[PDB]
């Protein structure tokens, strides 16, 4: 899961 | 200290993005994992990771 | 820089 | 080796900045926030970053 | 260079 940016 | 170079233009779409050319070399500050954060010509802002690559 | 307001805000 | 390209020409404001023309390629050393420090004219010393465009290959 | 005057001195 990738963070948000 | 790592640079990368633009592999395709951006321009800016807000006020903290960058602007750049094919071939411009641009100073990386920080990278997250859609977009870094770096600089060109003193300026600071943020671009797609995916239109550079690492020198 | 990592106190600005340019990097706080993020890219969106 | 990092290398910049003087956008503007630069005159030296102190005795550890550089001088240099536009075009001029200029080998980077070092970094603070608004200035490199670098290498041109057998001199090393600080430039502002405004002058200049870090160029490649 | 990295101890020398004019470096650690700054641009200021």
């Amino acid at each position: 899961v990738m963070g948000p940016w | 200290l790592l640079q990368a170079q633009a592999l395709y233009p951006w321009r800016a779409k807000k006020d903290n993005h960058l602007n750049f050319n094919k071939n411009d070399v641009i100073t990386v500050l920080e990278q997250q994992d859609m977009w870094w954060f770096g600089e060109v010509q003193g300026q600071k802002g943020w671009f797609p990771k995916s239109y550079v690559k690492l020198i």
